[PDB]
């Protein structure tokens, strides 16, 4: 993913043409087409993809919880991140959940093996 | 329908492929015709005796955008802003004649022309209903931030549509420089429309490059500082965007007029605009955020709300708009009223919010030109002159209501000192016989006062009233009248 | 020090008779303030002072005030709205500018603002047509009337106003004398230019 993010900030359109040119699949084609490029849409993620059921919805959160993170191989928190951001800005300073385990909490989901979440 | 004019030896200029047009005058004298003959010059013409049309020469490329300010004649002359603002005051209202009022934006396009002088008037219409308010109630005015006090001052202060940062460089009535440099967030593109007048003294823009991506260059400026210098604020509001995009069917809208209205708190006129119409609504109803689900249990912030949307059959907008939180039931005059010519041949004017149907009459840029309904014809059918449609205020009758608005709108002119053209939407004047009669009664039992300074006024609009048809006689005696007073009153 | 207020209204009920007016008793008070009319230097100097001259409602329904004069260093704006004031007001002949002088108070309050370390403030209007009007500002906060500007220039603060009008002499001085601080209208006469209005 590291170096799929490098070549897309390198030339970027070429390289999820060739991976989205034909085949009937559909691929996590959003979090590597939506992260950086000339176009902003920014309140588009909390509009379109924002799409979270209640399934692995407090996953992150109990993760965030009792990180104490690499248990076992899961990755979904990166296209459901969403819940992740919300409960840091409402726990920083715009309800004042937590002074200073909010740092606490990022370092934990700061944990090695994990760039993605650095990404969203 | 009604009132078109035509040019003999000039034509839709078969050479040229096409080219923007804008007007726009919320005073007497609203006639600009932004066009192209068979760069060019630019024209003025009257509401009345339209036969003596006049124009003159521009001194700059593409006249993109004119928007007057006061009955003061006046125009500003975009698009590289080669001739900025004056006035005319030479002998008469029929030409131009620049002076030395230019404000030198080297080589630019801007599309602003904005910044107003004083409040918006308050009306009360459907509570008071003019019964005895004695213009008291019923026309009042909100206490309004001034922009840039000293006495009200005022300046053609813009934004730069083609630049990315500031307008600078003001020099109003006092031949001073006052020249400084400002960063303005060192980066931005626009394509916006401008929403001056807000609450503070401040003003607002807002938009990008159209539904591709969801950009607005929200800027929140304060220019009233200090004498001979400035200090621009580059404060960025919450951002917004067009949520037309939430349907997975399609995206292809690409908004491309985005205008807003003198109320910044009640609005956003954003659409879907080839192959497409589709209108969108929204508001700045400030609202706490949900702080929860972090845990078993400052909140002032602003997130936009919906206010209309639906799919449309519409090509052109003209322009978007009294007061709101009225319960207007009781009125069907056009309270807020946008409407837009539809390129289907007929034009279904009806108002916000519903959009469903009036009354037809079955077997490139516009502006409302007042309260009474009377567009003006520039729409998407190439270098055509302006046409009229019905002013026709509701679906039912109601002589009494309709003689109610008339003299309620009637008295708004008086007040404000307009120009008056309601002419077209009243019945012959034997209704308005009766409305004059009873207008007359109520200013002379409940004035109380005001009298002394608004008699002459009123005289004249009399006149306007014994104008049009068999009751030639009160036009002449009044203007004896009228002219005898003011005589003798001036010898004594 | 040297607070002083020049007003003039009758530009539209009489223009030429200010221009003879100003070879009289205009130009001469200008004299007290300085050595000579010419272009200087123009600052905080106690003794600057504004130029008002406004219209009616008659031919004007989008302007009243448009005030600009902060020090003009006592000669150059002073002398361009003598000789550039106007050439307008028609309608009638009942009332020109009352308004104007209640805004006129209003300046005497920025004073208050910029003049901080008294100064024996003075100010004088000169209006040709006998004024009377309902409204009262229509520019800002303060309201009132003719009664109430009085009142406010007189007892609220003492500052000598005076009314040179042509040699005419309307129903107007008499209402004028009604404040228990003198009002000092004496001001109106042929012989020169008294020391202070």
């Amino acid at each position: 993913f590291l170096m799929l993010c490098h070549v897309a900030q390198t030339y970027g359109s070429e390289v999820i043409l060739s991976e989205s040119s034909s085949g009937e699949e559909v691929p996590f084609f959003e979090t590597w087409m939506q992260t950086c490029m000339p176009e902003e849409g920014k309140i588009l993620n909390p509009d379109h993809p924002c799409f979270r059921p209640d399934s692995t919805k407090v996953e992150s959160l109990v993760a965030l919880l009792n990180n104490s993170k690499l248990v076992q191989m899961k990755w979904h928190e990166a296209c459901l991140s969403i819940s992740a951001a919300i409960l840091e800005i409402l726990n920083a300073w715009e309800n004042g959940v937590l002074a200073f385990e909010s740092i606490q909490k990022i370092t934990d989901n700061i944990k090695g093996k994990v760039c993605s979440l650095a990404v969203c | 329908l009604a009132y078109v004019c035509e040019w003999e030896k000039w034509a839709k200029s078969t050479y040229c492929p096409s080219l923007p047009l804008a007007c726009a005058w919320s005073c007497r004298n609203l006639i600009a015709f932004t066009t192209d003959l068979r760069t060019h010059m630019i024209h003025i013409l009257d509401t009345e005796h339209p036969w003596e049309v006049h124009s003159v020469s521009s001194g700059h490329s593409e006249a993109i955008t004119c928007l007057e300010w006061d009955q003061s004649g006046s125009r500003l002359l975009s698009a590289d802003a080669d001739g900025q603002i004056k006035c005319w005051s030479m002998a008469d209202h029929l030409a131009n004649s620049w002076e030395s009022s230019v404000g030198s934006q080297v080589e630019g396009d801007p599309i602003v022309a904005l910044s107003w002088l004083h409040n918006g008037v308050k009306l009360a219409l459907h509570v008071e209903k003019s019964g005895a308010s004695s213009f008291g109630e019923k026309f009042s005015r909100v206490k309004f931030s001034p922009s840039l006090t000293l006495k009200p001052m005022e300046g053609w202060i813009a934004v730069t549509v083609s630049g990315l940062v500031t307008v600078s460089l003001l020099k109003p009535s006092g031949q001073v420089l006052t020249s400084t440099e400002s960063l303005c967030r060192l980066r931005g593109r626009v394509a916006l429309a401008d929403i001056a007048f807000t609450g503070g003294g401040n003003i607002v823009v807002a938009a990008a490059d159209g539904s591709s991506a969801s950009p607005v260059k929200f800027y929140k400026v304060c220019v009233s500082v200090v004498s001979e210098k400035c200090r621009i604020d580059t404060e960025i509001l919450p951002s917004l965007f067009m949520r037309c995009t939430t349907d997975p069917n399609r995206k292809d809208r690409f908004p491309a007029i985005t205008h807003l209205k003198f109320l910044a708190r009640d609005m956003s006129e954003q659409v879907l605009l080839a192959t497409s119409s589709l209108v969108e609504c929204w508001s700045l109803r400030k609202e706490g955020l949900p702080v929860n689900n972090i845990f078993q249990q400052q909140p002032m912030i602003l997130k936009w709300r919906i206010l209309s949307a639906t799919n449309d059959l519409d090509r052109v907008s003209a322009v978007a708009l009294t007061d709101l939180k009225v319960a207007s039931d009781t009125q069907f005059y056009p309270g807020l009223g946008l409407a837009l010519a539809f390129q289907d041949g007929s034009v279904h004017m009806v108002h916000r919010l519903s959009l469903q149907t009036m009354a037809v009459f079955y077997s490139k840029a516009m502006q409302l030109s007042w309260t009474s309904l009377a567009l003006v014809g520039i729409d998407n059918h190439g270098k055509l002159s302006m046409l009229r449609i019905s002013p026709s205020l509701g679906h039912p009758l109601e002589p009494k209501l309709a003689l109610q608005h008339l003299l309620f709108l009637l008295e708004y002119c008086m007040v404000t000192g307009y120009d008056w053209w309601d002419i077209l939407l009243h019945v012959q004047p034997g209704m308005v016989q009766s409305l004059v009669e009873r207008l007359h009664e109520e200013y002379t039992r409940q004035k109380p006062a005001l009298q002394q300074v608004l008699s002459t006024r009123i005289l004249a609009m009399k006149a306007s009233l014994c104008k049009l048809s068999r009751v030639c006689d009160y036009h002449t005696k009044l203007f004896l009248m009228a002219i005898t007073s003011t005589l003798k009153s001036l010898l004594r | 020090v040297a607070d002083v207020v020049f007003v003039i209204e009758g530009t539209a009920n009489l223009g030429p008779y200010f221009e003879e007016l100003r070879k009289h008793y205009l130009l001469p008070a200008i004299e007290y303030f300085n050595g000579g009319p010419p272009d200087f230097g123009g600052d905080y100097g106690g003794t600057q002072y504004s130029l008002v001259v406004f219209n009616t409602v008659d031919c004007a329904p989008e302007s009243y005030v448009q005030c600009h004069a902060p020090t003009s260093s006592a000669y150059e704006f002073v002398t361009w709205l003598d000789g550039i004031k106007f050439m307008g007001g028609g309608g009638e002949s009942c009332s020109l500018i009352a308004e104007g002088l209640s805004t006129a108070l209003q300046l005497f309050d920025d004073f208050k603002k910029m003049r901080e370390q008294q100064t024996h403030r003075v100010c004088l209007l000169i209006c040709n047509s006998p004024p009377y009007l309902l409204p009262a500002v229509e520019s800002t906060t303060y309201s009132g009337c003719t009664t109430e500007s009085l009142v406010q220039k007189i007892g609220e603060r003492g500052i000598h106003f005076s009314i040179v009008s042509p040699r005419k002499l309307p129903a107007l001085r008499l209402l004028f004398e009604k404040a228990a601080p003198p009002a000092l209208l004496e001001p109106l006469q042929q012989p020169a230019d008294v020391s202070q209005d």
